[PDB]
């Protein structure tokens, strides 16, 4: 007997956008 | 202004919209660090020890947001070590300010943090961290007769150097009192 | 008797020129440490723009 | 503007057992 | 009385500096103006000729001269330590 | 000027809070610290190192 847990790949979208001057 | 703050820094502001505002002296969920960004998601994640929701589907309308002009700003090269020593929110320069003007401001200041004989090692690795970015050949020396210092042994050469310091002007003294006797035994030696 | 007197001779030089290179030692690390930091002072420090773009790590 | 691609983690469940003398 | 010792420590440790000889003489030339303006003058002058005078070559020149005072010091001593011997090695 | 004697209450069920005690340490030259900076100043945390 031998359980194991192989990891899977996946991902999540991030989007960033800039803020002139920090205002 | 500029102003010191403890490290770790995070700050994360849920915006109305569904985005996130984030500012942040460490990476995570690929978001870059010291510079603040907006943020999207399109699928629940924990962010900064937080869930980060994937916003509800909006209606285009017409906007009235207002878009600031772009502007480069040059800082002075020791900004942490001024705002350090005031212990306050302090002003550092203008937004259109000469390279001269910007340097003689806190040059004097600066300066007058002089090496002292009760915290060279303490001293010698400022230097260091001041140092690394101009000559880093340089700062890894200073970062080792740094440790010398504080750490071989049980610091006794720090020890040592510390006291021989204090001792300056008793050693002067005595030296001047050695050749007042040299002279006279010279001079009481001539035919 | 010579071999202790040459001994205490020899031994007094070495003590003296052991001084006086400490001496030239010390005086050395106090001038260079002292200019450098004035050099510290005076670079040009960093830019800020608010670019995310720049700053990404893939 | 900047698209991104975080990973997320995954894992499949894998049972083995053994073949006494290979047959 | 009161008034004064308030900053007065404060002040008197803005003393002069290898670094900043000029910048320093032409703070003390605008303090000094009111109570003798003849030394006002004075100081004003010798403050232009380490900054302007040549490219600021005596300006460099003397605050050169000044972070280099321990090693002066230093060499001093060795030339005194060999004055002596080579001198008490002269005496029959 | 004049503390006076309070006026006989009647006892109810209370919801005042109990904090927690605290010791606290502080430099020895305090004073000369805050005098030198001439405003409110940081001297500590509450759960900081020697
Ligand atoms: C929650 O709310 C927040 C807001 O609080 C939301 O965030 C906001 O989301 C908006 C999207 O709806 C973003 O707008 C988009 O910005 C994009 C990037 O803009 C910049 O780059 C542009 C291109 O620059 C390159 O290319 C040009 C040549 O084309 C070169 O010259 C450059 O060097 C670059 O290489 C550039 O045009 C923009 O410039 C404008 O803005 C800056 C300041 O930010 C000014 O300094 C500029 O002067 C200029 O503004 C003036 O001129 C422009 C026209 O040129 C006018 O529109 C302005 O009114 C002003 O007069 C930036 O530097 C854009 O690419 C993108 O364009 C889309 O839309 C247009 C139509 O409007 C289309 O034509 C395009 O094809 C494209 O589809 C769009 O405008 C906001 O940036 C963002 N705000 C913030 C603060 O982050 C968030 O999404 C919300 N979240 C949710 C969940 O809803
Ligand atoms: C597709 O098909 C394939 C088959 O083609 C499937 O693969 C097969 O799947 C089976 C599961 O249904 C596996 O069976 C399981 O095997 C486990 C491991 O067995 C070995 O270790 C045992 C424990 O050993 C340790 O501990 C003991 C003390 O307890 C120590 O003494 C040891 O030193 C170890 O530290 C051990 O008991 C087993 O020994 C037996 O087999 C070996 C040969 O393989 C012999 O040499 C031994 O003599 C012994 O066999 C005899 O004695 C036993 C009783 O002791 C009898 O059962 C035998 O008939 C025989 O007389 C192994 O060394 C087991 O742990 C596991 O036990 C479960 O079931 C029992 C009841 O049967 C329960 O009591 C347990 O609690 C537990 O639930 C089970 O038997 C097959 O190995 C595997 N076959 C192959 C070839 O890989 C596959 O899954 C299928 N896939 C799909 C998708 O369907
Ligand atoms: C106007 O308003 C103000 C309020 O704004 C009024 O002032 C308040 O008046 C109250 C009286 O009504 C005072 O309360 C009383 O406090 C007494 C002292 O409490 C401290 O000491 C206790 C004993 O300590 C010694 O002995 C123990 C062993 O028994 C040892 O372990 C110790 O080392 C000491 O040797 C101690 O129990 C208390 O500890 C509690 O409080 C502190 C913080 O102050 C906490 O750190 C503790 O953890 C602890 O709080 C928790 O645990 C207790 C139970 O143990 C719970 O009750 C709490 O809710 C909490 O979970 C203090 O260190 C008490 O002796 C006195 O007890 C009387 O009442 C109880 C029943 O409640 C009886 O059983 C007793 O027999 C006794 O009659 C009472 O509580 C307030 O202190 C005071 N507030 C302030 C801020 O000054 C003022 O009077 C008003 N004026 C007018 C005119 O009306
Ligand atoms: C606001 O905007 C101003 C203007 O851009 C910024 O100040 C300028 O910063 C830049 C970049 O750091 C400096 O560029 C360098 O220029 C020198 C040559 O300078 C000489 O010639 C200039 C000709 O126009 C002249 O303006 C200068 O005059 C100033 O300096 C003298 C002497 O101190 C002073 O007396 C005057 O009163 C003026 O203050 C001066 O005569 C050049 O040698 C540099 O070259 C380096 O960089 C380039 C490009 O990378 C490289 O190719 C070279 O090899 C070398 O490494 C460099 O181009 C500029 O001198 C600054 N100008 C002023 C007026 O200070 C300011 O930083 C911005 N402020 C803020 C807050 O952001
Ligand atoms: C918050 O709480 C902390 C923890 O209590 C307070 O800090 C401690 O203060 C006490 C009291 O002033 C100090 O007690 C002394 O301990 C030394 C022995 O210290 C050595 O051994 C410790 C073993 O646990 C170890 O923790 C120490 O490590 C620290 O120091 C080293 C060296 O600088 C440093 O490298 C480490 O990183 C740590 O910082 C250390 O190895 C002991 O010699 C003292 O004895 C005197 O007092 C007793 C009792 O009166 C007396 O019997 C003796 O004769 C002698 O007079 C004394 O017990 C303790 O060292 C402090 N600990 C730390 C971690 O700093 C702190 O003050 C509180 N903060 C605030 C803001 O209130
Ligand atoms: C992060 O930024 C991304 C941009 O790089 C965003 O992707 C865009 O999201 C919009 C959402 O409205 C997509 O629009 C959809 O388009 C499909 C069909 O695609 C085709 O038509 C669109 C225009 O309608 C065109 O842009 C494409 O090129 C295709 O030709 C429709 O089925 C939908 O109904 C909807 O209209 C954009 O397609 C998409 N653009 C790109 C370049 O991928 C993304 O949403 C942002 N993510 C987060 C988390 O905010
Ligand atoms: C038990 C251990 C064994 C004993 C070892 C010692 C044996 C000595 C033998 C006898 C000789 C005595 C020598 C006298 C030394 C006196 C030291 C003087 C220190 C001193 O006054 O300097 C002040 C503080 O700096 C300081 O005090 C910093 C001093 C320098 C620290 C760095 C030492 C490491 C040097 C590394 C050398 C290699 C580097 C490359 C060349 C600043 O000077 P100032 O008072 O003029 O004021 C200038 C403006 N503030
Ligand atoms: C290429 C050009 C030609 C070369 C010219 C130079 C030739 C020199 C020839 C060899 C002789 C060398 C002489 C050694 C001089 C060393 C200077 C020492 C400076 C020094 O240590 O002073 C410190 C900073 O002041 C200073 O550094 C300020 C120094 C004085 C600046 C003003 C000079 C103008 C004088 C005007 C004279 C007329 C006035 C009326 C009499 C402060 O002193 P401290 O270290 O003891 O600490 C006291 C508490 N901070
Ligand atoms: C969020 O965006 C990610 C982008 O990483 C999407 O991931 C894709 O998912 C499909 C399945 O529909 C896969 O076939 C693709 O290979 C994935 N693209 C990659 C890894 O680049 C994901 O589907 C999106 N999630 C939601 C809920 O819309
Ligand atoms: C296959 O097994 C993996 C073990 O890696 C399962 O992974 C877990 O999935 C749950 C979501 O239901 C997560 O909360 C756990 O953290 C995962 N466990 C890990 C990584 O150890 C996976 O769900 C299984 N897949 C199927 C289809 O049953």
């Amino acid at each position: 007997s031998l359980r194991m847990q192989h990891p899977v790949p996946k991902y999540v979208e991030v989007n960033m956008t800039s803020i002139p001057q920090g205002v | 202004w500029a102003e010191a703050v403890k490290e770790p820094f995070v700050q994360v502001n849920p915006l109305k919209n569904g985005s996130y505002l984030v500012l942040a002296s460490s990476t995570d969920c690929q978001i870059p660090p010291y510079v603040p960004s907006i943020v999207t998601v399109n699928e629940t994640t924990s962010c900064f020890g937080l869930d980060f929701k994937r916003p509800l589907v909006a209606e285009e309308r017409l906007s009235f947001e207002p878009r600031l002009p772009n502007l480069q700003l040059r800082l002075p090269h020791l900004v942490g070590i001024i705002a350090k020593i005031k212990g306050i929110k302090i002003e550092v320069t203008s937004s259109g300010e000469s390279i001269k003007e910007q340097i003689e401001r806190a040059k004097a200041e600066l300066l007058r943090l002089d090496i002292h004989e009760g915290d060279t090692p303490a001293w010698i690795q400022q230097l260091a961290a001041a140092t690394k970015d101009v000559w880093p050949a340089a700062a890894s020396a200073l970062q080792g007769i740094g440790n010398f210092l504080s750490g071989t042994a049980q610091g006794i050469f720090g020890t040592a150097f510390s006291l021989l310091g204090y001792l300056k002007p008793i050693l002067i003294g005595v030296g001047v009192i050695l050749l007042v006797i040299l002279i006279f035994k010279i001079v009481s030696w001539i035919p | 008797y010579t071999c202790c007197a040459t001994s205490s001779r020899v031994l007094a030089w070495i003590f003296l020129v052991c001084i006086l290179l400490i001496i030239v030692l010390v005086s050395c690390f106090v001038t260079i440490s002292r200019i450098q930091w004035n050099k510290d002072i005076q670079v040009l420090g960093p830019v800020i723009d608010w670019n995310v773009t720049q700053r990404a790590v893939y």
